[PDB]
């Protein structure tokens, strides 16, 4: 469907005006016609963007209402409600049982729902910030007349009218233009504004400046156009529809989820027919068989586990937004742990945005000066009097100025009315020569010659601040070359002096590694007037050559650039070092793609492209075997007519990769060619043309500040602050929980076995009931809740960024090592730990645990009130059932403590508690309040009634205490030969 | 679903699963250790004791036909059960049986709660005592009985103040009443017992338990229900009294009955 | 004692509710306390 949207588009800018009218029955000078353009209206629908058709908030609730557990769990509440009816209709039972277990089963179905569906969340408006770029009106010549129309009511064919300040309506084809300038940063993420005028000026449509696009706006002077696209069929209305069309996807998080769901949910169906059936053959009445079963379906499903899940990652959520990293989808705090690939936008991500001045040339020497916004590096030079000579022109021959009440916000960040160069050597000598307008006040200017397409140059003379001359002083910048032909002497030092050959090659290798750089260079000169040819009054014509432009005195040069985030090369090497592949894309020219990418490290040092074999070598590109080149850039225009296998290719065949002057839907296409390999990929951007790669992307981050709305809205995260750093901690955070969910995992799992070993026995051995329904909720909806939830808070074993990122294949968050230690191992203690507090409470009563065999059917019978005890005593229903549910509470209260330990050995991996140690306060929370909870239920009046919580003797409380011991013993045991020899027999088996 | 590594993991799991068991087991051996062979360790919930009849009930009720053979032959399968126990076959020679007063009479304290003496002798108990009582066909003839808990001295109400059988045939020393209830009074109460007496002989008493005295007969009181009334569901509620005798709303046995007879015929 | 050992078919479940209704409640303070070193 999409498909076609993936295409790079196919234009009508080579067609002259005239031919161009004839296409779509207009006038160049009249424009449309009231009726033709209201034909048209109708015939090609409106100038509007329609978004997609979404999926009602209804659905998405109940889907979740069905995924394994939530079926298990109904099947259960309506096996309740089977039973009730069977009795209510047999023999009148009184009781509530089957009716109000049926009734809180089906609550906590509908609860859990609320949990996934939160954690499940798309907060998606996409087509509706595109729709925001369209603007409410446009002006039309209609009838040989201008008139405001509705934006909408904008046809192909019809003559627009444009000027600064207003944005695109529609796609155009310019016709008359004049001073046009237009940003289309929209399609490039470039602000510099790009000329357009009525000349064909490139094959490719984009790249023309004949050619006007919807989503941009005109930024100075006037143009006029015949509208070509309108609506969706615009270029951008097309990314538009792509970006918002692009189906969203499972994220690698929520595909483990499903994945232990299949498993818990297999050895529950497993059991519970497999005990069924072991019933039923027994002897046991469908009566009974049914409310067995209802009990092995609260045992096997771990009821407290998915909404755990969803509160250790919010908490991990919450520490993120702390250090303004704002997550917008729950499960994306996940996936930049388990990212193997980050594809990142290099304008406004990688880099600041704003031309800076990097490096100056003067005294024959290069300087560099400092590029970071905190200003973070030091200082290059500020004694040679050269440098104030350089610093006056830099100051003077400069027409930008700071916008009004800035003097609260540092240099670098306050706006700047004027051209990128200027606003770059205005903040450079305000910021190591103090106040610009200090400078321009002390030296007045009295003529100036602005900046020439055919000059090529800028002049400026003005009044010497100098008391002892007070006379003219004459200032020029430009095109390097074109200044230095108009220069006899070099201010060397301090001291002028002729230009030697020598000096005049050195500007040239200056010059020359400057543009190496990747970097805008510019050529400064000055030349102080002699007095007598120049009285106090003499008039200075700038639009006639009143006054020389030559033989003047070259002072230095300065290069500029769209520097990197300061944090930006460091956050490199740290996604690096943790195993991701780091891959630049953007819409920029390759020469300053290829420039940023070394300077941020995306291409390490010594690493070529084949182009950069053959020149070296001094060879033919076609003579260089490209596997000598670990390093490639690849243009747009080049990757256009590349198949995806090629692009495969591409990938697999390169460590270090720019693909540069890329279009929106090639940044897709780049991310999903990666993603065919099988990687999770992130993509960083902060534009409106990184937006269907950041919805593709398994995780979209997008920058916060320098952030299109656009952007924001495609993303999953946003960096509030623009911190790249955050990236590295994000990939970090999101290693850490992946762990500590596998420890909360096995904790919640391995309370399932003394829950179901109970019911095993009581069929098998023909005992009273250890323990119930009711108290299984106790420990999965209560006293497993908070301690569970606490394992989000544990801290790294070992340093996660030293190791690769995990293979979603192979590496799952639950697997058959975790389901050994937490059914096989540690579960099966604690059922033991369960058993022996049962037969402890039931023999100091009177019943020895050898009479209790085969005593279930006089034990049940409502109607024996006289059964006799292992001492000869004889018991009514009711007092042998306190006895009973006596027992539930204590075997409840031995889940309690053999948890205790369970906490504790879940708590690390691999270390020892010793190593680790207790500094996790949330746990040590889990501790006391599950204790407080469980005392609470047994003591607290009435609970006896509402939850069959029976007082326990002080002495009750100590009966599993020797297999909580026994528990944290063997698992210390255990963990100490993980570590002794990493070889693999207990690692292979337990190690989660 | 691994290689030969199939073998290691029964290997592991026949040795680890063999300790669990074998200290399981240890737990439950020093256990019983500090437990007694002759007394349990708690005896507060079995506390009051509970007032249980031969006639199986349905749900707290025995509704039959008198005109119908095999209506009532269920009630008296237990009935027969019960009583089949105090058959004077059952109790023969000095051993380890002993012929006590033929009205209610006090206590005997056969000593400890220990092994320092053979099997504790009983009082001997004939179902003769049990006037009137195939059973009856019309017209019920219910078997009270006393749960049996060690070391309980049933003690009854002094007539100090009011009672409920106002003074009539008080043998306030040495006899445990039981006397039967419904307003509603459309019935005909009889009871049947030792010495003639509407209650428990506290000779029984105290019971030494299983170990310590074994073929141990406790006291029996047949009650008769020789009602004029017909085809109507009667709720008679037979109740003990006592100083160390209670009642609960939740154990409807704590201490007495609840039948809902029903001649239907 | 003899006839009258009342006090051996008895328990005071009475204060051992007041008891770990105390614990309980400390319990959980002791929780709070140790939760709030930071919040
Ligand atoms: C318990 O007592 C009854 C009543 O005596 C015994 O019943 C048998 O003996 C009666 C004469 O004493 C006969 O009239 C009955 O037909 C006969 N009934 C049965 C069921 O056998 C009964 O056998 C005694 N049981 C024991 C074990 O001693
Ligand atoms: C109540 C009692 C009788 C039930 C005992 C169940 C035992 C036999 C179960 C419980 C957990 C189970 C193990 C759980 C995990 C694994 C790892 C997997 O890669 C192979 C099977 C294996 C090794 C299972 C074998 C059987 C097992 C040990
Ligand atoms: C009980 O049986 C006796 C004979 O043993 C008889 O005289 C008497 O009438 C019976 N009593 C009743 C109330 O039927
Ligand atoms: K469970
Ligand atoms: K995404
Ligand atoms: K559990
Ligand atoms: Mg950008």
């Amino acid at each position: 469907l999409d498909e076609l949207k993936k295409e790079v588009s196919m234009d009508d800018h080579k067609l002259s005006l005239d031919e161009l009218h004839n296409k779509y029955g207009t006038d160049l000078t009249r424009g449309l016609t009231n009726a033709r353009a209201k034909e048209i209206l109708a015939r090609d629908g409106p100038n509007s963007l329609t978004p997609p058709p979404t999926t009602p908030e209804w659905i998405k609730f109940c889907r979740q209402l069905f995924g394994g557990f939530s079926i298990l769990l109904w099947i259960g509440a309506i096996l309740c409600f089977l039973a009730y009816g069977i009795q209510a209709a047999t023999e009148d039972e009184p009781a509530n049982d089957n009716l109000y277990l049926g009734v809180v089963l089906s609550t906590v179905v509908i609860v859990t729902g609320c949990f996934s569906y939160y954690q499940e969340a798309k907060s998606s408006r996409i087509m509706d910030s595109f729709k925001n770029m369209v603007p409410q009106q446009a002006l039309v010549i209609r009838d040989g007349e201008k008139s405001t129309i509705n934006a909408e009511f904008v046809v192909a064919g019809d003559l627009v009218e444009v000027k600064g300040g207003d944005r695109i309506p529609a796609d155009l084809r310019i016709i008359s233009a004049h001073g046009c300038k237009v940003d289309n940063s929209s399609l490039t993420g470039e602000s510099e504004p790009q000329t357009r005028s009525p000349e064909f000026s490139s094959e490719n449509p984009l790249e023309t400046r004949n050619i006007a696009f919807f989503s941009t706006n005109c930024v100075e002077g006037t143009a006029r156009g015949v509208v070509v696209y309108t609506g969706d069929r615009t270029v951008m209305g097309r990314i538009a529809t792509l970006a918002s069309g692009l189906e969203v996807g499972r994220t690698p998080i929520a595909i483990e989820i499903e994945h232990f769901i299949h498993i818990i949910t297999g050895v529950a169906v497993f059991l519970g027919v497999s005990f069924f059936i072991l019933s039923l053959i027994l002897g046991y009445s469908w009566l009974e068989a049914v409310i067995f079963l209802i009990g092995i379906i609260v045992a096997n499903v771990p009821e407290g586990l998915l909404a755990t899940v969803t509160v250790c990652l919010t908490l991990t959520a919450k520490r993120m937004a702390r250090k303004n990293c704002l997550v917008k989808n729950l499960e994306a705090v996940e996936t930049l742990g388990s990212t193997s690939t980050i594809c990142s936008d290099k304008t406004g991500t990688l880099t600041q945005n704003r031309m800076t001045v990097a490096h100056m040339w003067f005294d024959n020497q290069i300087h560099e000066a400092d590029t970071t916004e905190n200003q973070s590096g030091a200082a290059f030079d500020k004694t040679s009097a050269t440098w104030s000579a350089l610093s006056r022109i830099a100051a003077l021959c400069n027409r930008a100025v700071f916008q009004a009440g800035q003097d609260n916000v540092p240099i670098l960040k306050r706006s700047v009315a004027g051209d990128a160069s200027e606003s770059a050597l205005l903040k450079c000598i305000e910021l190591c020569c103090g106040s610009v307008q200090g400078m321009r006040d002390r030296n007045p200017k009295i003529v100036e010659i602005p900046f020439n397409s055919t000059n090529k140059y800028q002049l400026s003379i003005h009044e010497n601040e100098k008391s002892s001359e007070s006379r003219y002083l004459l200032v020029m910048k430009g095109a390097p070359e074109r200044i230095l032909d108009r220069c006899s002497t070099i201010l060397l030092n301090g001291a002028e002096e002729p230009l030697k050959e020598d000096m005049k090659e050195a500007f040239q290798n200056a010059y020359l590694e400057l543009g190496g750089l990747g970097e805008r260079v510019l050529g400064f000169c000055h030349f102080a007037l002699p007095e007598d040819k120049y009285n106090e009054g003499y008039p200075f014509d700038a639009d006639e050559p009143n006054f020389p432009t030559t033989d003047l005195c070259f002072v230095g040069l300065m290069a500029m650039i769209d520097p990197p985030r300061a944090a930006v090369p460091d956050a490199v090497g740290k996604c690096r070092s943790a195993g991701i592949k780091v891959i630049m894309v953007t819409g920029d020219h390759p020469i300053t793609a290829k420039a940023i990418a070394k300077g941020v490290g995306i291409i390490s040092e010594g690493n070529e492209t084949i182009e950069d074999i053959a020149a070296r070598l001094n060879i033919p590109i076609g003579q260089v075997n490209p596997r000598d080149a670990k390093a490639c850039v690849v243009h747009g225009s080049d990757l256009k007519d590349l198949s995806t296998e090629v692009l495969d290719d591409i990938l697999h065949y390169h460590t270090e990769i720019v693909f540069a002057r890329t279009s929106p839907q090639q940044k897709l296409i780049i991310v999903e060619g990666c993603q065919r390999q099988g990687a999770i990929v992130a993509v960083t951007g902060d534009g409106v043309n990184d937006s269907p790669a950041l919805k593709k992307a398994d995780i979209g981050v997008a920058m916060g500040i320098s952030g299109s709305d656009v952007s924001k809205q495609a993303a999953d995260m946003i960096l509030l602050d623009d911190n790249f750093a955050s990236i590295v901690t994000g990939v970090e955070e999101g290693r850490l929980i992946f762990d500590n969910l596998k420890k909360s995992i096995a904790y919640t799992l391995t309370s399932n076995i003394p829950e179901i070993t109970p019911f095993l026995v009581f069929i098998i051995g023909n005992v009273p009931l250890p323990l119930g329904t009711v108290t299984i909720l106790c420990i999965d909806l209560g006293t497993d809740m908070v301690p569970a939830i606490s394992l989000a808070y544990e801290q790294a074993e070992s340093d996660i960024m030293k190791r690769q990122p995990r293979n979603p294949k192979t590496d799952k968050l639950v697997n058959e090592r975790l389901i050994s230690m937490a059914y096989g191992q540690i579960g099966m203690i604690q059922a033991l730990g369960g058993f022996f507090s049962y037969f402890v409470i039931l023999a100091e009563n009177g019943f020895l645990p050898m009479d209790l065999i085969g005593k279930r059917v006089r034990w049940d019978d409502r109607w024996i009130s006289d059964v006799e005890d292992s001492f000869g005593q004889q018991w009514t229903y009711e007092q042998r059932k306190i006895v009973e549910f006596t027992c539930h509470t204590s075997f409840f209260i031995s889940i309690v403590v053999v948890q205790w330990a369970d906490l504790i050995i879940c708590k690390t991996r691999r270390n020892s508690i010793f190593q680790q140690g207790m500094k996790n306060k949330i746990l040590i929370f889990g501790l006391f309040e599950e204790t407080a909870l469980a005392a609470f239920l047994s003591y607290c009046p009435g609970t006896d009634v509402a939850l069959r919580m029976y007082p326990l003797k002080p002495s009750w409380w100590f009966c599993a205490f020797p297999y909580s011991l026994i528990i944290f013993l063997y698992d210390e045991m255990r963990r100490f030969i993980i570590r002794r020899s990493p070889g693999g027999w207990v690692e292979q088996e337990t190690y989660y | 679903r691994t290689g030969s590594s199939w073998f290691k993991i029964f290997l592991f799991y026949l040795i680890f699963y063999g300790c669990l068991a074998g200290i399981f087991i240890g737990t439950i051996q020093v256990l019983l250790l500090t437990l007694s062979d002759f007394e349990p360790k708690y005896q507060d919930r079995v506390a009051p004791p509970g007032l249980s009849h031969a006639p199986y009930a349905i749900k707290t009720e025995i509704s039959f036909s008198i005109s119908n053979p095999k209506s009532y032959e269920s009630f008296v399968k237990s009935m027969h059960k019960l009583m089949d126990l105090y058959n004077e076959s059952s109790q023969a020679g000095n051993s380890p049986f002993e012929d006590c007063s033929d009205t209610p009479a006090d206590y005997i304290k056969r000593g400890d709660l220990d092994d320092s003496q053979g099997q504790k002798k009983a009082c001997r108990f004939s179902r003769m005592w049990l006037k009137n009582c195939g059973y009856a066909e019309g017209k019920p003839c219910v078997v009270a009985k006393l749960n049996r808990i060690i070391g309980f001295y049933p003690k009854p109400l002094k007539n100090t103040t009011d009672l409920p059988e106002e003074l009539q045939a008080n043998y306030n020393q040495y006899v445990l009443p039981l006397r039967c209830a419904a307003r509603e009074k459309i019935g005909s109460i009889e009871y049947f017992g030792l010495g003639g007496y509407a209650g428990f002989p506290l000779q029984y008493y105290p019971y030494y338990g299983k170990r310590l005295q074994k073929k141990y007969l406790q006291p029996l009181l047949a009650i008769q229900f020789t009602n004029l009334t017909q085809n109507m569901e009667l709720r008679i509620e037979c109740k003990v009294y006592g100083e160390n005798i209670d009642y609960s709303e939740k154990d409807r046995f704590r201490g007495r009955f609840e039948v809902k007879i029903e001649v239907k015929s | 004692e003899g006839p009258d050992n009342d006090e051996r078919f008895t328990y005071d479940y009475y204060r051992l509710r007041v008891v770990g209704l105390i614990v309980a409640a400390v319990l959980c303070v002791i929780g709070i306390i140790i939760l709030l070193a930071g919040k």
